[PDB]
RNA sequence: AGAGUUAAAUUAUAACUAAGCUGUAAAAAGCCCUAGUUAAAAUAAAAUAACCCACGAAAGUGACUCUAAUAAUCCUGACACACGAUAGCUAGGACCCAAACUGGGAUUAGAUACCCCACUAUGCCUAGCCCUAAACCCAAAUAGUUACAUAACAAAACUA
């Protein structure tokens, strides 16, 4: 007959999970900016998950998107394109030093 | 070869200093791993011994991820002990 | 971030197939290794060079 | 070998009501010839069911 | 939508391009397809140099027709595309607003893994 | 709700009338799929340029 | 001061001239640097030869052309048959991962030269051929 | 008389809940040179450096102003069977006591 | 499993330019119908992503597109049935590059090896065979338990 006692129920201090920076955005192989955000401008690389910083899910859709555009003639292998050079940079590489 | 030339792996030197330049891009290329992947492909690596070698480097990866962990969580107590000659 | 463990180890309950064959086996030890001493190159090389042409040509 | 219509307006929309009263266009578009195999998969399974069984 | 044509056109001048496009809609629609949109993207320079029907092309055309068509067509339309000489490039995907998007509910983080090894002491 | 839905989006197909005019437009008015992320989770269009 | 690693995009405006010419108009140094010798070819933007000089051209012979002394030694001859023709500028191409890389680089510098950029073009397939066998089976 | 389950109840470790960017008040029990051992009262001491801003006004009995991190800093290793315990909590050093 | 496609290389092949190029711990032999740059089909192979851990019964599968598609209201089960890496066999086609064999060059007391160059069967496609691997995660399948309890080592111990 102790009302002191502790409650079972769930944690409401309980933080909420953190999101890649696509969770629920949409990757479409047919724009070529968002996509070239992920990609080294010197070589044309793909960043991997420690640089870009994605849920497994959006680095996968990233990489198809990237090879899709690639072969369709959307966007350039070998480099990114010079256009997109001065875009936002969300990724964690630094080059120069 | 059909991309356009000199936009990438291209890097211009600042104030005629050639070796900070030719640093810089030795630090890309090894940054995108283009440089291990060049000596790689000198000689053929028959696809076990290539799936050895990740599965190696991803062991040592993870062991050296977790020693730098402990070693930067237990930087802190490096500090000169308060209790000595206790 | 380190690199996942889960499943990756031969194990007796694990569903797959080995993605990583340690080894030896991963625990931290609770010693580090000794730092690697720098392999030494030729000095001066340039300036030998340098000198070497003017004696040529001298 | 039996034969599901190209015109057989696919399992999910058949008994959804007014349905023939639409343009030739959207009837068509919900036909078995703008269909998947699967589709009619559904329904060769659909009449089967209804053919032979007793409580489908 | 059901696919989404991507077409990359020869760079023209304005009546030959409206021309085939024409053709090649009414190619589509002869297939069987139902045309529900075309979109423009545009000419561009060409993220590198395609070589097609004798010719090294340097820029381009952009295209989208969403459409729907039976799924025995797509290939007939696909060797179509091949020999017209006006076309850089053809590709057909599946349209890409099919698919719907699920929701990441959050990064869930992965606990270190343990009792990998036994509780053996050296 | 979908029947309904494709019902009032067939209105704007292309047909073998449409065809001349939704080309002759189309022609007219480019679109951009382009559009980049921030750090901060947040879209950035270009159509301000 | 802004400066930028990047190159100058031939469609861009950017107005940049060394000797008052273009980034494009500037003649292009190629260095093969291999692992038993090292190449040059300083050559137009319009893609006429007007140098040449390798570490065998230089009086090497098989073990010691691929140092890179005679890299830089090749790099200097190279650098003295251009300014020959009046190349004041160039834009440094370099195919291959050597022994002679740098040194044929600061070779041409050494050689009163004046690198502007300096580019790593090396083939790296995506996998095309397979490479010959591992040595030491 | 007081259940304990009472007194836990309503003691203010338990009405802090989590311990993350907490405003605590604490007070300096011990020194080393640039070192101020701080007892906020929870269960470890922390350790937080001497500013360079009144370095002189912090001494053993001051009281000051910390921004509570981690109650206890702890992780588990690699190949481990407990997790580690430093010893410590974590905190900020804002301010010295504002009164 | 089908059908279609090709970014990076690479090469036939020309055009300039250079006399050398290649090759090693070091050389020789080889090639100068060679080399560098600028052009380029076919063939073959599929950087980065992948610090991921999915699909398939296993073998296996990680360039792009589309079509078809991943048994069982799910216990065990053959010598029956259907598969089965690499190599190998038969027939036709391909051949960039790699390469058992073989022939040259070094090495060595010898060197029928390791190292260097050249070239073949073969690796590829179609159709049919062959039915083996350290086909091993050396840990049977299906349900469970973390109780009793350390031969050693290894991937902790056990029930039906
Ligand atoms: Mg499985
Ligand atoms: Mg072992
Ligand atoms: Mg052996
Ligand atoms: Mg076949
Ligand atoms: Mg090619
Ligand atoms: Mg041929
Ligand atoms: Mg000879
Ligand atoms: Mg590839
Ligand atoms: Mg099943
Ligand atoms: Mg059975
Ligand atoms: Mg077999
Ligand atoms: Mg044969
Ligand atoms: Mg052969
Ligand atoms: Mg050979
Ligand atoms: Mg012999
Ligand atoms: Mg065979
Ligand atoms: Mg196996
Ligand atoms: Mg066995
Ligand atoms: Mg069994
Ligand atoms: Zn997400």
């Amino acid at each position: 007959s102790n009302e002191d006692l502790p409650v079972p129920m769930e944690n409401p201090y309980k933080e909420p999970l953190k999101k890649c920076i696509l969770c629920e955005k949409h990757v479409d192989y047919k724009n070529v900016q968002l996509l070239s955000q992920f990609i080294s401008p010197f070589t044309g690389c793909i960043y991997g998950r420690h640089i870009t910083g994605l849920c497994g899910k959006k680095q996968k859709e990233i990489t198809k998107a990237i090879k899709r555009a690639q072969i369709l003639g959307f966007m350039p292998v070998t480099y990114k394109d010079p256009a997109y050079l001065k875009d936002p940079k969300v990724c964690n590489i630094k080059y120069r030093e | 070869a059909n991309h356009l030339k000199f936009i990438a792996r291209t890097v211009m030197v600042q104030e005629g200093n050639v070796e900070g330049a030719y640093r810089t891009l030795n630090r890309i290329l090894t940054m995108d791993g283009l440089i291990e992947d060049i000596k790689r492909r000198r000689y053929y690596e028959k696809p076990c011994r290539r799936r050895q070698r990740e599965s190696y480097e991803t062991c040592r990866r993870i062991y050296n991820m977790e020693m730098a962990r402990k070693i930067n969580f237990l930087m802190r107590k490096n500090r000169a002990d308060p209790w000595q000659g206790c | 971030a380190t690199p996942s463990l889960r499943g990756r180890l031969a194990r007796l309950g694990n569903p797959r197939r080995p993605i990583l064959k340690p080894n030896k086996p991963l625990i931290l030890a609770n010693h580090v290794g000794e730092r690697r001493r720098e392999k030494g190159e030729a000095t001066c090389i340039t300036e030998m060079s340098v000198m070497m042409a003017c004696w040529k040509q001298n | 070998q039996d034969d599901p219509p190209p015109s057989m307006l696919l399992l999910d929309y058949q008994n959804v009501p007014g349905i023939h009263k639409v343009d030739d266009v959207v009837k068509r578009l919900l036909s078995l010839e703008m269909a998947n195999q699967k589709e009619k998969l559904k329904i060769k399974k659909m009449q089967l069911m209804n053919k032979v069984l007793e409580n489908p | 939508p059901r696919y989404e044509l991507a077409l990359i056109l020869k760079a023209m001048q304005r009546p030959e391009t409206a021309a085939a496009l024409k053709r090649t809609l009414e190619a589509l629609m002869d297939r069987g397809a139902v045309v529900r949109n075309l979109e423009n993207l545009g000419e561009r320079m060409l993220p590198y140099k395609i070589s097609a029907h004798n010719q090294r092309h340097s820029r381009g055309g952009y295209f989208l027709v969403d459409f729907y068509a039976p799924a025995t067509t797509v290939e007939s339309m696909m060797e179509h595309l091949s020999r017209d000489i006006d076309v850089i490039r053809p590709n057909i995907v599946k349209h890409p607003l099919t698919q719907e998007v699920k929701e990441c509910e959050g990064i869930v983080p992965v606990p270190l893994e343990e009792k990998l090894y036994s509780t053996k002491k050296r | 709700q979908e029947v309904l839905q494709l019902q009032e989006e067939a209105k704007t197909f292309i047909t073998r009338e449409n065809l001349e005019a939704r080309v002759e437009e189309a022609l007219d008015s480019p679109k951009s799929y382009n559009w980049a992320i921030t750090r901060e989770g947040l879209v950035v269009r270009p159509q301000q340029k | 001061s802004s400066f930028s690693i990047y190159p100058p995009i031939p469609g861009q405006e950017n107005s940049l001239r060394w000797a008052g010419k273009k980034f494009e108009e500037i003649p292009i140094a190629h260095i093969k640097a291999s692992y038993n010798n090292t190449q040059i070819q300083v050559v137009s933007a319009a893609h006429q030869p007007l140098a040449h000089a390798s570490c065998g051209t230089e009086g090497f012979r098989n073990a010691k052309k691929g140092t890179g002394i005679a890299a830089q030694t090749a790099g200097i001859a190279a650098a003295a048959k251009a300014t020959g023709k009046g190349v004041t500028h160039v834009r440094v191409v370099v195919k291959g991962l050597g022994p002679g890389r740098l040194s044929a680089i600061k070779g041409l510098t050494m050689g009163g030269l004046e690198v502007i950029s300096i580019t790593d073009n090396t083939p790296i397939p995506h996998n095309g051929c397979r490479p010959r066998k591992a040595r030491r089976l | 008389v007081e259940s304990f389950a009472s007194m836990l109840r309503h003691s203010p470790l338990t009405q802090m809940g989590p311990a993350k960017n907490k405003l605590v008040i604490g007070q300096i029990f011990h020194i080393v040179e640039d070192d101020l051992y701080i007892d906020f009262g929870g269960k470890f001491h922390c350790v937080c450096k001497r500013p360079e801003v009144d370095g002189e006004k912090y001494q053993k009995g001051t009281r000051v102003r910390l921004r509570l991190l981690d109650l206890e800093l702890t992780s588990r290793f690699l190949g481990a069977t407990t997790d580690t315990t430093i010893l410590e909590a974590d905190a900020v050093l804002l301010g010295l006591q504002e009164s």
